[PDB]
Order: structure tokens, then sequence, then C-alpha cells
């Protein structure tokens, strides 16, 4: 996996290609 | 919290999938 610092558009890009079509949540709070 | 840990600074995919569904 990538060494690098990713924000707005880099971030949900690479949580989004993390998750795999699993859908995402930034904070996931209970 | 995903934006202190990527944005601000360097993260993985060990810390990614703790924000996923």
């Amino acid at each position: 996996f990538v060494n690098q610092h990713l924000c707005g558009s880099h971030l949900v890009e690479a949580l989004y290609l993390v998750c795999g079509e699993r859908g995402f949540f930034y904070t996931k709070p209970t | 919290g995903i934006v202190e840990q990527c944005c601000t600074s360097i993260c993985s995919l060990y810390q990614l999938e703790n924000y996923c569904n």
C-alpha cells in the first residue's frame, strides 16, 4: 500500500479503494 | 479520525479499514 499524505479527493478515493466497494464513514461514530 | 491520520500526516491500509462500513 502507499505511504503518502491523502486529503480531499485523494482521501476518499484511497479509503473507497481500501473498502473495495464495502463503502465508508470517515469517523464512524456509535 | 480519517483527516488527522491522512491529511496532516501519513496513513495506511491498516488505519483506512477502521473507516469502512
